[PDB]
RNA sequence: AUUAGCUAGUUGGUGAGGUAACGGCUCACCAAGGCGACGAUGCGUAGCCGACCUGAGAGGGUGAUCGGCCACACUGGGACUGAGACACGGCCCAGACUCCUACGGGAGGCAGCAGUAGGGAAUCUUCCGCAAUGGACGAAAGUCUGACGGAGCAACGCCGCGUGAGUGAUGAAGGUUUUCGGAUCGUAAAGCUCUGUUGUUAGGGAAGAACAAGUGCCGUUCGAAUAGGGCGGUACCUUGACGGUACCUAACCAGAAAGCCACGGCUAACUACGUGCCAGCAGCCGCGGUAAUACGUAGGUGGCAAGCGUUGUCCGGAAUUAUUGGGCGUAAAGGGCUCGCAGGCGGUUUCUUAAGUCUGAUGUGAAAGCCCCCGGCUCAACCGGGGAGGGUCAUUGGAAACUGGGGAACUUGAGUGCAGAAGAGGAGAGUGGAAUUCCACGUGUAGCGGUGAAAUGCGUAGAGAUGUGGAGGAACACCAGUGGCGAAGGCGACUCUCUGGUCUGUAACUGACGCUGAGGAGCGAAAGCGUGGGGAGCGAACAGGAUUAGAUACCCUGGUAGUCCACGCCGUAAACGAUGAGUGCUAAGUGUUAGGGGGUUUCCGCCCCUUAGUGCUGCAGCUAACGCAUUAAGCACUCCGCCUG
């Protein structure tokens, strides 16, 4: 059934922070993929990984724990339920935490940040939420 | 709830009532029929004047008036002055007051009618009551 | 939706007529379609819009004035002339009504400006002027203008100015209160000094007024022409309803001028008299049966101001219809549960497309109003200049990740095969075994029967107890267990026939085939219903004996329907896990039902791994608390129902 894939990976990775896991499986689709990167590439993760397998692949994450009892994901928010689909224009990015926090913004021309997509001036979906 | 759950039903909306239902409707003679004015004030006419007590820890003896407006209806008002001066067949102008003690009324009577004179002797509460400035 | 069926010129075609024009617009013919759960038809309701008000925004309310457009001109129908009407101050007809008539006949239409009647809580002057703007016609002057221009009314509302101001302690006088020292009304008055907005008097006196028209020229244009014009330029002349009104100038006086509302808590501000559930307040909680800071009065405060309160409205606070911005264990709320059409949502990989989406450009969303910023009016209000903003807008050109669409693959989701295992799952015909009673009889005598106590009932006609035998029904001990299974209600003797799903083992297969599901369909204990069958216990209604002040009840012995069966219907319950169905994820420990894998072992067994329901104690977190906790009420998501004291 599973209704959409990307909720499920949000809460758990947010799933995983209540208990400090190390780990984690996601069975990794393309743009579970991106969205990965782009967490690693701006301070939330450690060390992504990917694994090939033959079943439908799993990617993996080492969580960013840099500080003595710290989470540096407090939080993450899926918004654009199949059913809902929030699409802010470029004029009207929404920057969260004002002057903090990040939202994920697929874009046409790739599956952008909020400044990547900020100084591109491209807008279209808004997949996520994070603190 | 769900999204489409709400678009094929609604937010049924809370409809609420008046304060008074009787100042909210108004006559007209030969349509023979009974106009939505919304209307503040209304002149009425004085039917039966009994007294009458209220109903619970207060247990003081009002005045209980009855009035037939207008519109056609006849709504039992209340004399709020010290003393009346009302008898029946008079001038009756009604404001929206709701009197919790009483059962059932909910119009004062206009103390400074057309026909109702001021309230004998009274300083405090000028506007209330219809009392001219004594002397200056 | 407590309106589900509605339309026959309806809906189609052909031709014809008709209209400025397309057409069932009209008519003939021929056809039977059209409109509909995205809500037709119907009904109640109402002019729409830029905008107004409110809200922080999303939204909600209203559609007055000023600006756009439609519709209407006493009610209804037709039609002419005219570019344009089915004509607001035009005709023709009828309907009501008014008016006149010599009774034969006619004339009339204020929702044009005023005004009156009448309605109602309630809305204004029966003025002046075409000076400016406008129209109408004319070659023009001009004429005509209840458009408009202004004057007049009502605090109707917004803004603007006042109602004296400095000094002045004596804390005057007076007022109120008082423990009689005082306190406050207080620099508040008086006194002194002060200007004149306005009030009053007399003067001066704008811009709005640009012009047209007639005169003068120069230019150009036609012209038989330097006739005579035409326009174009400039030059002179001339034109005020408001109104001697605004305005300004000088002279005059504290002289003209403040009130209503509140004063327990909300809520800023308190005392004294009166008063005694009475008189009276009240928006909310609620105040007064003798010390009312809540009533009424007085003093004194406080509120705001030419206004203040009350009243009815709409918005807000109201996150209290929750999209942004709630719920559902017990607070209002999960449908009793299913099978499912429509609608809703979609695994993975890849190509492609561009409906959604993103974005440019262009066109446009008039003006006034909101808003950005200036400028003008003695500032303000108001008015003006410029700009922004407002569109699920249209065309056009881009973007390809995600969503929709198409093309092709993968196998975890789900399904199929195959190999197992569990079962009170259903329906059918039949089968027993104790036990109750009934009856036959032996044996046997005075009572048993029953209660808190006792009686009614049963008994010398032989009960009760007891022995064998007989009929008949319904219930199926022991096993029995937060044990099995079904979706729920539910199903426990036994065996057979018939039949549903469940779970494991993989991999053989399919290649997303799935989840949920308004209406619709079927199931659904007990009671009840209709027709027959059967009625041993049990047992409402009723009856009897007690109990009791009463017993239409609990107790008591009987006792009808019922329960029971086949068949048909009602379709409700605390139809309960008081928890709607599915998918994943998130410490454990622990039994227990069915498996499976392994580790020494044929074992028995122990130990460990592992699917599935099944219970208990528990972490994080959730919760208003109890509690809930891998069987969630944790964190997320898709769908359906329900609640708004």
């Amino acid at each position: 059934v599973m209704t959409d894939p990307i909720a499920d990976m949000l809460t758990r990775i947010r799933n995983a922070n209540m208990v400090r896991h190390e780990k984690l499986e996601i069975p990794a689709s393309k743009l579970k993929r991106e969205i990965a990167e782009i967490l690693k590439r701006e301070g939330f993760i450690r060390d992504v990984e990917f694994v090939e397998d033959s079943k439908q692949g799993i990617i993996r994450v080492f969580l960013k724990y840099g500080q003595n009892n710290e989470r540096v994901i407090t939080g993450l928010k899926r918004i654009s339920k199949p059913g809902l689909r929030v699409y802010a224009k470029s004029n009207e990015v929404p920057r969260v935490l004002n002057g903090l926090g990040i939202a994920i913004i697929s874009t046409s021309q790739g599956v952008l940040t909020d400044k990547e997509a900020r100084a591109k001036q491209a807008g279209g979906e808004v997949l996520a939420y994070v603190w | 709830p769900t999204i489409n759950q709400l678009i094929r039903k609604g937010r049924v909306s809370k409809v609420e009532n008046s304060k008074s239902p009787a100042l909210n409707k108004g006559y007209n003679s030969f349509k023979k029929e009974h106009t939505n004015v919304s209307s503040p004030q209304k002149r009425g006419v004085c039917t039966r004047v009994g007294t009458m007590t209220p109903k619970k820890p207060n247990s003081a003896l009002r005045k209980y008036a009855r009035v037939r407006l207008t519109n056609g209806i006849e709504v039992t008002a209340y004399i709020p002055g010290i003393g009346h001066n009302l008898q029946e067949h008079s001038v009756v102008l009604i404001r929206g007051g709701r009197v919790k003690d009483l059962p059932g009324v909910r119009y004062h009577i206009v103390r400074g009618a057309l026909d109702t004179a001021g309230v004998e002797n009274r300083a405090q509460g000028r506007s209330k009551y219809g009392t001219k400035k004594p002397k200056a």
